[PDB]
RNA sequence: GGAAUACUGCCAGCUGGGACUGAGGACUGCGACGUAAGUCAAGGAUGCUGGCAUAAUGGUUAUAUGCCGCCCGUCUUGAAACACGGACCAAGGAGUCUAACGUCUAUGCGAGUGUUUGGGUGUAAAACCCAUACGCGUAAUGAAAGUGAACGUAGGUUGGGGCCUCGCAAGAGGUGCACAAUCGACCGAUCCUGAUGUCUUCGGAUGGAUUUGAGUAAGAGCAUAGCUGUUGGGACCCGAAAG
RNA sequence: AAGCUCGUAUCAGUUUUAUGAGGUAAAGCGAAAACUUUAAAUAUGUAAGAAGUCCUUGUUUGAACGUGGACAUUUGAAUGAAGAGCUUUUAGUGGGCCAUUUUUGGUAAGC
RNA sequence: GCCCUGAAAAUGGAUGGCGCUCAAGCGUGUUACCUAUACUCUACCGUCAGGGUUGAUAUGAUGCCCUGACGAGUAGGCAGG
């Protein structure tokens, strides 16, 4: 049994380069995020100081959680919850926003809470409840080899790469997204508010679109 | 789809052992077919005549190809001349065995085939006529 | 308007008798005074065919397969160009997308406030 | 005019209290902290200390206390309750045997197959051995007389598990089993055509057009055993008026 | 299931696009309400590539029909994904209440 | 908008009961709390699915091992005991 030292030296040298690559990638992503945010703030200020109004871009990505149980659903609402991978209650997925998916989101509205997620909630979801589907089998991520050796043919080779591809809808949103097994949240820790859940969020319930409080919901349901 | 033979031939079970090992650790599409063929029931393994073999040996490029049948090889009387070849099978009946070994050839078993061709090289597999009957 | 066996047509009656009125099928016969269509009906959860016999003037040709052909020819053109040069051409369609950022201007347009009206 | 605070949001900021769990069993992996060997909270709990060694812990059991639970079986798929059976106990008590066909699986031999009506022998209703016959299969079709299966490498085209060749792959090319689709060839039935000729009416050469059949187009069957299906025998068991 | 030929990137109680159908104004505006110029849906059918495109043109130039090569997989919208099709036959079943959503017809009121 | 009348008999009785009047009633707003065989995390049993293992000598190859998702049921079906 030869190859007693050369292999250890070569592997320990090969990992020490991927580490630096990942360091650089993350250090650049951070600058990109903070620059975009500060730019949007300053643009709003410039419109105000010039006597005008600056409108933003419609949100590109929603997060959808299934709220109601599995009984007494008609078939057309029952099929969209399958095409969305929302098979059991308190399960969540991301969804790209287009005119083709918005109608889906409006067809199952009385059974979901959905909205617009932020960097912090995406990051917490992936770091705590992130599980990949590797040939099957809901594998916990827990490592970068797992992500790279199954999602690397699209330039994704770490976990911040995945979070980035999700938060800024890139070219491989579909592949990165179907990589992630649907999220299995728990009930909210502080409760729901709302004596009764099955009214519209506008009208004092839970289902529908809240557009910004999905973060306060999911950070506690997480 | 099958996973273990319904027969009780201990020798057939040894054959399945050997070819499962070969199918697992060789990665050649030959063993994967012969192991599957070693599971069929008797109505699904028609006998392959000794003249269908001669008919197959006339295809251009089949001079020294080893012909493999995974059932029974029966005799034939309507053919007169017979090439010089080597055939591997489960069983040869008396007439077919005599004809082959008299025309100069050789009659071998399946494990010896597996040792003369661990990946089934320069071979040619034959199947019998299924639906000449019901 | 002259129909052949196999073409596609839709039913359109120019009162209270029967209402398919907007389906689409294939001509399986053309007699002198009429034409005959078939229609796959959902019999619970199966598709069983009914053979209807319309008249001449109660049926018109269909344009439900013109856009496919026109788009295939436009794609032939685009791919001829994409072989004539090295070009990313992006033949696929795309679903309608969400808008981007903008800056409206209140120069000749001051926002006029309006409240709801009484009774 | 210059600050402050509130509400909303973020921190890979710090830091106390409580409860449940401790699966795995030599090493291997990804990391971190160190100039350094080494160390660690990093692929699942260890370290220190006390009491007891027995009815103390635990199992069984009787009762008490808190909450829960309408009498079993059957038949009507509901007031779903009605209605019918049940006093108690022991023993008995109901899909079995056969004949004839058919699917499926195992075994033997395989263009064959089948010893056991009978004969020979026997350590005697066992075991062993055997001649001639016979059935099914290897040829079909017409009402019948009757006739009765290769132009060719056993065919032509498309698809096709493998194998072969070139190649690292990726691919590309060759030959292609079973089976499928379509065009043809051969046998019988059917409509014509009608030769070298002959008991003067016999014979049916040759070339043709329809469909047709569980036809041919290098055989796949026979016997035994098991699980089962259908029909007939009293036929899952008891219970009734009759000629 | 008996079982064997086939998981074949093709399928789907879903949305989008093209287009028909409701045509009700409730877009919305008229040549003296008098439109059809045209929405937004409400569930309503069909279609969205390899059995496809071009070159070249022999028969009963446009109609079908034959022919000899070019055509590549971000190969022609979105979401999900491996459980559709023949043969054998083998077991049970073959007739009913409550509610909602349309539609028709109803009288003391039910229906 | 609340409140009274706006008909209804006959063994003694029913917002479930006691009782409740700036409510323990009615309309509404904001919070805190109780609680399912439902949701989350962990262990154990089985079933199904995907991978490894002939390497001798080692104790069983219808075995041994690693990973994952799952678990109602009458007529009826298949399997192990």
């Amino acid at each position: 049994a030869e190859q007693v030292a050369a292999e250890r030296a070569a592997r320990k040298a090969a990992n020490k380069e991927k580490r630096a690559i990942i360091l650089e990638r993350n250090a650049a992503y951070q600058k990109e995020y903070e620059t975009a945010e500060r730019n949007i703030i300053q643009a709003k200020r410039d419109a105000k100081a010039a006597g005008s109004y600056y409108v933003e871009a419609q949100h590109k990505l929603v997060f959808v959680v299934r709220i109601k149980g599995i009984n007494k659903i008609p078939p057309k609402p029952r099929k969209v919850l399958q095409l969305l991978r929302l098979t059991r209650i308190n399960s969540g997925t991301f969804v790209k926003v287009t005119k083709a998916t918005l109608e889906l989101l409006k067809l199952i509205e009385p059974y979901v809470a959905y909205g617009y997620p932020s960097y912090s909630t995406i990051r917490q979801l992936v770091y705590k409840r992130g599980f990949g589907k590797i040939n099957k089998q809901r594998v916990p991520l827990s490592d970068n080899a797992i992500i790279e050796a199954n999602l690397g043919k699209y330039g994704i080779l770490s976990i911040d790469d995945l979070i980035h591809e999700i938060i800024t809808v890139g070219p491989h949103f579909k592949q990165a997204n179907n990589f992630l097994w649907p999220f299995k949240l728990s009930n909210p820790s502080g409760g729901w508010g709302v004596p009764r859940k099955f009214k519209h969020f506008i009208q004092g319930g839970s289902f529908g679109n809240r557009e910004e409080f999905i973060n306060k919901l999911v950070k506690s349901m997480n | 789809h099958r996973t273990a033979p319904k027969s009780d031939n201990v020798y057939l079970k040894l054959l399945v052992k050997l070819y499962t090992f070969l199918a697992r650790r060789t990665d050649a599409p030959f063993n994967k077919v012969v192991l599957k063929a070693l599971f069929l029931s008797k109505i699904n393994r028609p006998p392959v005549s000794v003249s269908r073999i001669a008919r197959a040996l006339k295809q251009e490029g089949a001079a020294n190809k080893t012909v493999v049948v995974v059932g029974t090889v029966t005799d034939d009387a309507r053919i007169f001349e017979f090439p010089k070849t080597t055939v591997a099978a489960l069983r040869f009946t008396a007439g077919a065995r005599a004809k082959i070994v008299k025309a100069g050839g050789e009659c071998i078993t399946l494990d010896q085939l597996a040792v003369r061709a661990p990946k089934g090289q320069n071979t040619l597999i034959l199947r019998g006529p299924r639906n000449s009957r019901e | 308007k002259v129909y052949k066996v196999g073409d596609i047509v839709d039913i359109k009656a120019n009162m209270p008798h029967k209402f398919y009125q907007g389906k689409t099928g294939v001509v399986y016969n053309v007699t002198k005074s009429s034409v005959g269509v078939i229609i796959n009906k959902m019999v619970g959860n199966r598709y069983l065919e009914k053979r209807l016999n319309l008249r001449v003037e109660h049926i018109k040709h269909s344009k439900c397969r013109q856009e496919f052909l026109e788009r295939v020819k436009a794609n032939a053109a685009k791919r001829a160009e994409a072989k004539a040069q090295g070009v990313a051409v992006q033949l696929k369609r795309q679903p309608a997308q969400p808008r981007e950022s903008r800056i409206v201007s209140t120069e000749g347009n001051v926002p006029q406030t309006l409240a709801p009206v009484p009774y």
